[PDB]
DNA sequence: ATCGGATGTATATATCTGACACGTGCCTGGAGACTAGGGAGTAATCCCCTTGGCGGTTAAAACGCGGGGGACAGCGCGTACGTGCGTTTAAGCGGTGCTAGAGCTGTCTACGACCAATTGAGCGGCCTCGGCACCGGGATTCTCGA
DNA sequence: TCGAGAATCCCGGTGCCGAGGCCGCTCAATTGGTCGTAGACAGCTCTAGCACCGCTTAAACGCACGTACGCGCTGTCCCCCGCGTTTTAACCGCCAAGGGGATTACTCCCTAGTCTCCAGGCACGTGTCAGATATATACATCCGAT
């Protein structure tokens, strides 16, 4: 049959133009320059990178499988982005 | 049948039935106060383990709690707080 | 025995009560008309400091006499 | 003869629409799919609890709403209202975290 | 054996002081633990989540509302400068932003 | 083995110098302490001026022996003949006419250079102590006293009352009854009680009346001074450098004062603006209102930078307002 | 119960297949396996395609029964007419060439699409184990074979040969001595066992030569494996989730190999930008040159993104070198 | 005699405008605005308080009166201006 | 008839000349001075070690080198040469301190 | 005749003599150098701390110092550090 | 009793492995210590000193001296990019700045 | 005995030794001209390793004898 | 400035659902009473180091003048971003089924704390010489006005 | 496109003080045993993470139009830089005092550890009302027009 592991790709294009866009509205920009949008598509995904890394350490430390969401607000908590309302 | 996982949530209710007597508290606000609590005593209680470390006694008293309360808190929340646990720390000597 | 409670803002409270009636139930009694812990209610009459074990008739407070009323600070 | 508001005044109000509530804005599938074929890079395969996902995207809206609220004054700074790329690189520099 | 008392109640609190002595010694702080050192942080913990609570219930009442949901914890954080300092690098979950607009943005007269 | 000596305007009171005058600071000394005694005597009264500008012009020297005696010379005899312009039918100003606000300041400053001897001991103290020392300047009394009324039915007390200088500030410049001073540590109740002695000495010599004042040895947390801290109208305490638990046993012993009764402190028993729920009727800020004095500057002794003083009022009408609007729903 | 056979150009072999075709994914199946094998042999000889392109058009039927067995019974009788075009004088073109990539590559993924029944198994591991399971593209093993040049006195040795179609390409597309993979685990190796059966009858099927190969069960860090490693010229190790316990006893392995000894690897047993102290003398990256090679796209199965692997050399002369720089001063 | 405590005053203003300079040179910078020397004293001075206070607490707490090197450096890592070299 | 600079070249070489070197750039006394008149806002006295005083003095030195170095980009940002206090302000902002 | 106060002078010195032979060190370098071992001997040790209370454990086995090096240490550095702290333990055990 | 060998030598290291055992058995980490932590934690140690004593070596080489000062040791951990993450708020002391100019600043040709 | 140890990179030392001297003697004289640690240093010749025991003569080694010179790693 | 139309936002009313607040039973952790040992508190001694004052030399700060370059306002052009509309894509929701893996329980063996004796590694104290700083003199480079 | 002149580098010469190495002596690390609890492992259960399907509709997408805004250019002017003269106070070397930080010897009381016991707080159930959703209407802001 055919190969284990149905690989994904490119899903950073899910984070959509209009998505950007209400991100910024919130932060209270009136008007977006039209290469901002893959500037931030580049700043989320080193972020996004940074934060599982830290979160898939300490789910292998624990000897599981599962990333759990104290794992995530633990790898948080170590670089200064502490989050309230998930366990902590 | 499932173990038993303990928190803050009946205490910040006995104090929210106190400040605002016909109030009530949603889950995730409730969650989100007994983390706010949580983390407040582990930045408190290492500061003073440090403290403690520092002068080489192997004591966390109710000094170092005072000063760590001082290194802590922003200026005039540190007012308050300590003269909060004087007046407890009193209140249970003399009892 | 009607009585008189004279608070410091110039507020009086008029109470219909019995010699006979005990002092946890005058306190009782401002607490239901006025909401004011007992705990917190000192009560002074011609110089006198009214103790919890004393009846009314053992102040020999009589009809259409006033009270003063002095608020205390709880512990 | 239709009517049309002038450029700026639409963007006035989704200002204020969107600092009015507390929902997340991005599309939740796309977002996990996102999380799940980063943590691909890992040979062992993974299963992320739900919650995590959900604690990611959190963390991850509440980054970029503040990264863009420091790239309006930068982009303020320069007599300027359209914020540019290098607005984004110098919150970013300033901040600590480019250099 | 006399009647029991917990510890909370000789000093006037609502917070648990043997639970908090508790933590304190099984969390590898010190080698010792005095004795009014979890009657100190006790009182100091309740008083913090006082004022928090107050704040977060004068919000929810004038949103015309009577629960507390994270929304109104983060107005009454992010409004009171010295409690905007202690959580200055906390995120409230699903408790959105302050409003703002700068004022070059608005539209001129 | 001689003199300096000068005559009393009112009354028959020798002043004394010793020739090796005493040591100050940088420039100052007996020179200018005595001739701007006689400065504002000629400002007290214009007829000595009038006696005491003919003759003479504006400078004289310090260090030597016959210009000093000139000064004295030419002022007891001046005052003499001042004294004979008395002789007649003429009766001079009142005697009990309290002093000026420069007339007290020279007076206050006369008292502190002469008794105060070393005054680096004041600084023997243990850190961060309640027992740390600290002065509060001219300046700010008066602003106090000019801020709370104190009638002639009004009893002062200054708890931690240092040397004494705002004790004898407020007795020369009030009407009130009496007035108290309690002061724990040796060393400063050591200089006290020679201030007390040198303050009445200089002030029936200048011929201006004070109220009656006591400047005892104690401490204000014993067992007899919690009926005396009630019975009292007004109260300055320097409470900066006490702590909280010194703080929380002085509010215990605050609640029992009368109403309308005030304070001042360096610090605030209660917060500026303290709000009121079912949860703090424990505390004192309930039954008192907290107004921050004005910041001049120059107020204390030990910074440069302004410090206020947070005038309290006892009101015991917020708890009761607060009790009657809880019944309102 | 009828067939779906089909014959051999070289040689005479029947292939089997069942009425109802295996289950595969989102749309693949033994259709186009079966009309593309047709397709590579219509390109391998030009006079089958002109025989098999006259009579037909481009598309067929997947489903259908007749269809299917058109293709059969034309490519069969056509195939029969190529044997009598060939009974003459004339000879076909040689058994030992060497299948061409795309041919070769056709061949591998026939041979693993038939094994290999149930490929969610191979995920039946411990996490963060030496155990997981991943595999190496096809592309990327060759690139490898062409950067690296194989002589014919050569052995190539793969750790953790996984399934074996690493060691089936190789053993396919290079003249060498022998092949061997060893492979620890249980499901892997079930498989294993049957990949080299299929790949041996669909070789000789289409007839192609290969070298010659070994696909055994054992492990690596055995101490029957030490001499092994030692006598090897060329060794292909995916180390990728080994971690630091494994990789250092890898390292005391190949510290005992022949000089010009090349190894690829996920990751370098040895850092890019090694430098050479007093200090590090004991490190094997002191005797070895380690250079990165290009990451193309596809090259791992586990992600999409290109991943790198770091060709190491064996060569003593660096650690000559700095020790006779040694002497200079 | 004189009174206690020979207090000092404005010594802020001994951050001179050279100094200043200086230390925008060793910064990178080339042209300096005039009115930049007024407000560099004020973050200097609220920089100081900040560190000082932390400084005192300590000292305080270990019930002495000198400020040691050691108060300084807990004070500057409580920070995060972790310092090397002066007793660590 | 002297010789004479153009402006902009001594500023050039200053930098260079101080981002060679590695001494303090504040004078020692008026900087204890100002220190020591700091620590009397405490009613009580102290007496300074003068390793606190010399680490005190490096703290401030090296916060206020980084805090120029970031004020400089703020300042090309807005395509100027000059620094004004509006970039001193951006900086501590963004940067997290004033807000 | 003073109390005895400690340091890594002397093995930062050693491992000085091994990098570059013919190198000293100033006074003030040492210090640099002494408070960075203790700094990042903090940073790794409180890591693998908290790392143990997570799990419920209450041993800082060779597992938790691994797990802490490669949670703090950045990229390329983290490789090292754990192989060298691999071969540190074995040869140790194997003796 | 047989030779002494202290723990160092049969690891292989220049680190002192008993003085690390015992600053984490008396530091208050754990209730117990492993038999290797202190080897792993030791050897790492030594590593990160000896990588950043080789780059302070090499810059005090081309000033041309002999002796490594502060300055030094700063050139050699702003100069390296992961070594200045792991410094990146720290502060050596007596270590001035990196050369560095910006491009539009220099003086146009 | 004269002898001649080749290296793996074309180099060759010559040496001056007699039969009589231990092997820590000449693994101390290709130290000696080297630098290289005798620790590090395998000889190996007529595919024979040497033996830290063994002597010269043991190994019948004559003169104009070469020998090889193999470098390993150290531990 | 004022006016009118059309659009978007707020306000009042009904209904309904699911989450909060409250009550019950049980069990495990906190309180009570007590004993033993060591940490911290206190008194006394010593000596190092912080503070304060003095004089002299010279480096750095302060002040003022001249001019040029850079900040800032104004104006014009042209492209790129916002708004709205019709079409197309996949998110969300619900419902179902599976089986893996997280969580818990019961044994048991190895590993780490504790202890007593002992000896060598590392610290403080003490010299000695060489690396580096300071200085003078020549060469070279770079800037600026020709 | 190039000379004059100021600034920076480079090559010897002298001196000094701090790095480096050696000695003697405690005291902390190592060795050798013993004990008891943490954690490793095997087995079992059952919750929740994954995969699939269909349907409805909300949100993404592509496109056309015009206008506001970004960016380049030009002109004025004033403010900041480079330099020379004068004035101030930092720095350095020296001396003297005495305070307070650091150490040592005792003693006592406060905390850990133990055993018993009982009530506070957790999991589990269950009812009702606060808040969301939908509709109808008032009105407040925007834009074109006068
Ligand atoms: C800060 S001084 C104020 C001096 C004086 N009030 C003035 O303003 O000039 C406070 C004085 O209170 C004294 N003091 C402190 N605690 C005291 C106590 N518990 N009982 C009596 N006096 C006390 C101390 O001796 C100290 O001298
Ligand atoms: C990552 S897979 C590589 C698959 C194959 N090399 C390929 O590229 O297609 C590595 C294999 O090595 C095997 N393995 C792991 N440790 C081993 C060991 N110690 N001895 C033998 N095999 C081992 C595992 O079974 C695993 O299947």
């Amino acid at each position: 049959a055919k190969r284990h592991r149905k690989v994904l790709r490119d899903n950073i294009q899910g984070i959509t133009k209009p998505a950007i866009r209400r991100l910024a509205r919130r932060g209270g920009v009136k008007r977006i320059s039209g290469l901002i949008y893959e500037e931030t598509r580049g700043v989320l995904k080193v972020f996004l990178e940074n934060v599982i890394r830290d979160a898939v350490t300490y789910t292998e430390h624990a000897k599981r499988k599962t990333v759990t969401a104290m794992d995530v607000v633990y790898a948080l908590k170590r670089q200064g982005r502490t989050l309230y309302g998930f366990g902590g | 049948r499932k173990t038993r996982k303990e928190s803050y949530a009946i205490y910040v209710y006995k104090v929210l039935k106190q400040v605002h007597p016909d109030t009530g508290i949603s889950s995730k606000a409730m969650s989100i106060m007994n983390s706010f609590v949580n983390d407040v005593f582990e930045r408190i209680a290492g500061e003073a383990s440090r403290l403690a470390h520092y002068n080489k006694r192997s004591t966390i008293t109710s000094r170092e709690i005072q000063t760590a309360v001082r290194l802590l808190l922003p200026g005039e929340l540190a007012k308050h707080a300590v003269s909060e646990g004087t007046k407890a720390v009193t209140c249970y000597t003399s009892a | 025995m009607q009585i008189f409670v004279k608070t410091l803002t110039g507020k009086t409270i008029t109470l219909e009560v019995e010699p006979s009636d005990t002092i946890e139930n005058v306190k009782a009694k401002i607490q239901d008309k006025e909401g004011i812990p007992p705990d917190q209610q000192r009560l002074i009459f011609a110089g006198k400091q009214l103790e919890d074990g004393r009846t009314l008739s053992d102040y020999n407070i009589q009809k259409e006499s006033t009270l003063h009323l002095v608020l205390r600070l709880r512990g | 003869k239709p009517h049309r508001y002038r450029p700026g005044t639409v963007a006035l109000r989704e200002i204020r629409r969107y600092q009015k509530s507390t929902e997340l804005l991005i599309r939740k599938l796309p977002f996990q799919r996102l999380v799940r074929e980063i943590a691909q890079d890992f040979l062992t395969d993974l299963r992320f609890q739900s919650s995590a996902v959900l604690a990611l995207q959190e963390a991850s809206e509440a980054y970029l709403v503040a990264l863009f609220e420091d790239t309006n004054l930068c982009a303020i700074h320069a007599k300027r209202v359209t914020i540019l790329p290098k607005d984004i690189q110098l919150a970013r520099r300033i901040r600590g975290e480019r250099a | 054996r006399a009647k029991a008392k917990t510890r909370s109640s000789r000093a006037g609190l609502q917070f648990p002081v043997g639970r908090v002595h508790r933590l304190l010694r099984k969390g590898n702080y010190a080698e010792r633990v005095g004795a009014g050192a979890p009657v100190y942080l006790a009182a100091v913990l309740e008083y913090l989540t006082a004022e928090i609570l107050e704040l977060a219930g004068n919000a929810a009442r004038d949103n015309k509302k009577t629960r507390i949901i994270p929304r109104h914890l983060q107005l009454a954080v992010r409004n009171d400068e010295e409690l905007n300092k202690l959580l200055g690098r906390v995120t409230i979950a699903q408790g959105g932003v302050l409003p703002n607009i700068q004022s070059v943005l608005l539209p001129k007269k | 083995k001689l003199e300096l000596r000068l005559k009393s305007p009112v009354g028959a009171e020798p002043a004394v110098y010793p020739w090796p005058l005493p040591v100050y600071d940088k420039h100052h000394d007996a020179a200018h302490e005595i001739i701007e005694t006689i400065r504002w005597v000629c400002e007290e009264i214009p007829d000595l001026k009038l006696a005491m500008e003919n003759y003479v012009l504006i400078d004289y020297d310090t260090k030597s022996f016959e210009s000093m005696q000139r000064l004295c010379d030419k002022y007891n005899r001046a005052i003499d003949s001042i004294h004979q312009l008395w002789k007649g039918t003429t009766q001079p100003m009142k005697l009990n006419t309290r002093p000026s606000t420069g007339l007290l300041r020279h007076i206050l400053q006369q008292v502190y250079n002469h008794s105060v001897t070393d005054p680096e001991k004041l600084n023997n103290y243990e850190p961060f102590s309640p027992e740390v020392y600290g002065e509060t300047s001219f300046d700010l009394v008066a602003q106090m006293i000019d801020e709370i009324k104190m009638t002639d039915d009004d009893l002062f007390v200054d708890l931690g009352s240092g040397v004494g200088q705002v004790v004898l500030q407020v007795a020369a410049a009030t009407n009130c009854k009496h007035h108290y001073g309690v002061e724990k540590a040796d060393i400063p109740a050591k200089y006290a009680e020679t201030m007390d002695r040198e303050f009445r000495k200089w002030m029936k010599w200048y011929g201006k009346k004070h109220a009656e004042y006591t400047l005892e040895r104690g401490d204000f947390l014993s067992e007899e001074w919690r009926e005396r801290i009630a019975n009292t109208s007004v109260i300055f305490v320097n409470n900066f450098a006490f702590g909280p638990e010194v703080d929380h046993q002085l509010k215990e012993r605050f609640a029992n004062m009368k109403e309308g009764g005030r304070i001042v402190s360096s610090k605030p028993f209660a917060p500026l603006n303290f709000r009121i729920n079912s949860r703090n009727l424990s505390d004192i800020g309930t039954i008192m209102r907290v107004v921050e004095l004005s910041p001049l500057k120059g107020s204390v002794s030990w910074t440069g930078k302004p410090v206020s003083y947070y005038l309290h009022t006892i009101d015991r009408t917020i708890l009761e307002n607060y009790f009657s609007s809880l019944k309102n729903p």
